[PDB]
C-alpha cells in the first residue's frame, strides 16, 4: 500500500525537507540539535528537534505488517570537564507534535508522569 | 503528551526514573522508560544506532555501537498502533539544562514499509 | 548526500502525505485528479494536481550525479462517445507551485508562450 | 511559469503546438512541447509509464506501454539543473475543458538519488 | 541434516509431530516443528507470506494471508547463527507422497542485510 | 559489510539464476516445484527445490545485526477431491544442500529426528 | 571475445588505439575503445565511479571523481542487448605487464532492474 | 519481472559469493585484483578478475526497459617511480567468461581487433 525511504549523509544549511524546532540547526554539514556558543561550545537549557517533512503511515484498518528501520550516526561530545547533559533521542510522534521542555526531558515530554 | 522514543541518556534523573548510569531507553508516552540498558557513552567518537520495528514480531529493538567496542542492545515488545495514531512524523531530538553537551547528528537513514489487504 | 524513495499502490482517502490542488481527490483507492459527476462521469473545465509532501533536492553546488526514476499507472477513460480531453502529466516544479489553467494547459501553464 | 513535465495529451491544440495526433510530450517551461512522439491511447485499459533522468547522460526518457501492445518512447537531452531550482516537489496533474475524460491514477512509484563531492 | 525452514503443511503426520490441522511451522534442524500455528489453506486462491528475521530481536516471524481473509501468524525466538553456518543459500521446497497437490510459486521477493564492526 | 536483494515476478523457462533440484521446473511463468501430469494434474511421490544462485552471508565474527525479509506468493491447489499433500516450504540451508525425501518431509529432511 | 567494459587506463598503447593520455574508455567487443575521455588519475587516493545504463535512453554513462577534484565524464549510445546475450555476469578486472601498479577495490555496489510486458 | 541488487563494503577473505579468476584475491578487507609482492609491492604480468556469483538477466523477448547502476571505489597506486600499468575495468560478459591476456588487455581480450 505504501513505502517511504529516505537517506541523509550530510546536512545542507537550507534543508527544505526537514522541520526545525528549537535551537536545532545545521552547519559544517552536521545537525546541531542543541544551541551553540559562538565559539563552538555547548550551552545550557537548550532544546532542538528535527522532523522529516513527509508524514508516515504507521497503520491502517485492513493492513497487516508495518515495519521500519533507521540507522543514526550521532556524536555526543563536550569540551568541558563537568558532567554532560542531557540526552539524544529518536522519536515518532503525531505530525503536529511540537518541542517540549528541555533538561532530562529531551524536548519530548512536559512533566514526568 | 503522545510519543514513542528511543533515548540515549547521559544525565541521570532518579526522580524521573533514570537508573544510576549512562543508559539507552525505550519510552512509551513517558520519560519514565519502560525498559532500560547500560550504554557505554564515549566523548568525541561517533555512534551508530539501528532501531527496528515489526508489527508481527510485536518487537521494537535497538543496537548501538561505537566502532571498535561492544554494542548495547535493548528490546521491548509493543504493538505501536495502539500507542500511536495512524499518521506520524519521525524525528531526532536532543536537549540540555543546567549541564551541557554537544548534540550533533551526522548521517541519518530511515526506511519504512506498510502492507495492507 | 541525499536519497528519497516512495511508493503508492492504493490511495487512501486521507492521504496526509500528498498535497491536493484543484478537483483532485481520491476514492475507491484511486486518484481522481479530475472532478467527477455524482454518477461517476467526467465533468468539464476541471483541473487537479497532486504533489508528494516532501521537497526533493535536485542539485547542489558540489554535487555530480542526480537521478530519478518513477513509474506511473494511470487510466484515461470516458463513458461518452465525444472526443476526450485533455491531458495527464507528471511534473516537477518549485515546491510552492500552484495549479494553473485547465484545458489543453493541464493545470501546468497559464498562457501558451 | 517554471516547470518540466512529461505529458500524455489526448486533445489536440494546434494553436498550442500539439501535432495532429494523441501524443506524449516533454515540456520545459512551456506547453509548447520541445519534442513529441505518437502515443496510442486506449480507453478503459490502464497504462504504465516510466520516466528516468540522469544528470550525466544529460538525458530524460519516457516509455509508456499498455500491457499487450507496443510501447511508445521519447527522449530529450536536458541538464535539469539549469531549468529548475535546487529544491523541487514532484507531482501528477490532469485537466479538462469543453471536452471531458476521466483522469485516474492507480499506483505511482518514485525514487531519487543525488550524489555530492 | 542442517536447515531452518518455515512450512505450510497440508498433510498431517502425527508420527512426525504435526498437530491435527493444516498448519504453518517453523523448523530448526528437524521436521518436528518447534512451534506451530493454525493456517486456513484455500484451494485455488494464492497466498502471500512474509518471513522476517532480526539478529537483535532474536526473533523470526511469519505472517500469511489470503487476500480477503484473516492472516495467520507465528513467531519463534532464535539466534540463527548458532543453528546455521556463516554461508547459506535460500530456497523454496515442496513435496508430495501417496497424496498429491499442486505446488506452484508465483512471485518471490527476498532482501538481506548484514552489518559488521 | 554486505547486502543482497533480489526479486522475481515471473519465472522464465531458462532461469539461469536459480538452482533446480528434483521435479521442480517452470512453465507459463510460474514455478512448479512438484512434478506434473502431462495434462496438468499433480503426481505422487514428488520433491522439488529451488535455490537462489548466489550464496548469502548470514553472520561474521565482528558483525552485529543481520536481517532478512522475503515475501512469497504461492498457490496450493488440487483438481481432485482426495486429501491434499504434502507441503510448501521456505528454507535456508548450507550452500551445498541437496534435496531430501518427499512426503511429509518436504524434501528437507531424511528421517524424523 | 564478447564483452562490454568501462576502463580506466593508465598505460598507453597507441598500437591498441589508446590516445596519448591516462583515459577512461567504453569498450564494445574490443580493447579498441569506441569513445574515450581524459581521466586525471591520482596515486594513493581512491576513486569513485558510477556507471549507468538505460535501454530506453539507449545510453551508457560513466562519471568518476576523486574527492576534491573535478570529475571525468564519458557517454556512449548503445542498445546493449544487441551486443550481449540475455544472461550475463558482472565483474571487475585489472591487469599489468612489463610495468606494474596496485589494483585494489574497496567497496563495490551494483543494482539492476528489468521490466517486461 | 526481475530485479537484482548487491552491495559490498569490505571484502571478506572467503567471499563465497564472488568468483575469482587469475591473481585476484582479497586481504585486509580489500580486493587485490592484481598479484602482490610478499612485501606488498605490485608485480608484473598479472591478471585478476572478480565476478558476482549470480547471473543477471539483461534482456528478454517481451521486455522493455533494463537498467543498471553500479558505483565502484578503487585505488590505483604504485610505490615505485616508474610508469604505472595497466588498467582497471568494470565489465559485463557472458556468465562462462574466462580471464584473457594481461598487459594493456586488462584480462578482457585476447588480441587487438
Ligand atoms: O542539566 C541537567 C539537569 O538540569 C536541571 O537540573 C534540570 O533542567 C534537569 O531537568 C536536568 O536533567
Ligand atoms: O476541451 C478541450 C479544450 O476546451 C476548450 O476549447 C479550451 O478550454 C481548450 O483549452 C481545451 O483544449
Ligand atoms: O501422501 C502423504 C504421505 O504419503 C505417505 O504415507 C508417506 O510418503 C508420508 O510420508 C506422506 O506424508
Ligand atoms: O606493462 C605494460 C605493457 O607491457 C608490455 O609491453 C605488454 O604486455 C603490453 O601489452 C603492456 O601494455
Ligand atoms: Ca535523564
Ligand atoms: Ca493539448
Ligand atoms: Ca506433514
Ligand atoms: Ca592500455
Ligand atoms: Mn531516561
Ligand atoms: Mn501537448
Ligand atoms: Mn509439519
Ligand atoms: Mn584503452
Amino acid at each position: 500500500a505504501q513505502s517511504l525511504s529516505f537517506s541523509f549523509t550530510k546536512f545542507d544549511p537550507n534543508q527544505e525537507d526537514l522541520i526545525f524546532q528549537g535551537h536545532a540547526t545545521s552547519t559544517n554539514n552536521v545537525l546541531q540539535v542543541t544551541k551553540l556558543d559562538s565559539a563552538g561550545n555547548p550551552v545550557s537549557s537548550s532544546a532542538g528537534r528535527v522532523l522529516y517533512s513527509a508524514p508516515l503511515r504507521l497503520w491502517e484498518d485492513s493492513a497487516v505488517l508495518t515495519s521500519f528501520d533507521t540507522i543514526i550516526n550521532f556524536e555526543i561530545s563536550t569540551p568541558y570537564t563537568s558532567r554532560i547533559a542531557d540526552g539524544l533521542a529518536f522519536f515518532i510522534a503525531p505530525p503536529d507534535s511540537v518541542i517540549s521542555y528541555h533538561g532530562g526531558f529531551l524536548g519530548l515530554f512536559p512533566n514526568a508522569n | 503528551s503522545n510519543v514513542v522514543a528511543v533515548e540515549f541518556d547521559t544525565y541521570l534523573n532518579p526522580d524521573y526514573g533514570d537508573p544510576n548510569y549512562i543508559h539507552i531507553g525505550i519510552d512509551v508516552n513517558s520519560i519514565r522508560s519502560k525498559v532500560t540498558a547500560k550504554w557505554d557513552w564515549q566523548n568525541g567518537k561517533i555512534a551508530t544506532a539501528h532501531i527496528s520495528y515489526n508489527s508481527v514480531s510485536k518487537r521494537l529493538s535497538v543496537t548501538s555501537y561505537y566502532a571498535g567496542s561492544k554494542p548495547a542492545t535493548l528490546s521491548y515488545d509493543i504493538e505501536l498502533h495502539t500507542v500511536l495514531p495512524e499518521w506520524v512524523r519521525v524525528g531526532l531530538s536532543a536537549s540540555t539544562g543546567q549541564d551541557k553537551e554537544r548534540n550533533t547528528v551526522h548521517s541519518w537513514s530511515f526506511t519504512s514499509s506498510l502492507w495492507t489487504n
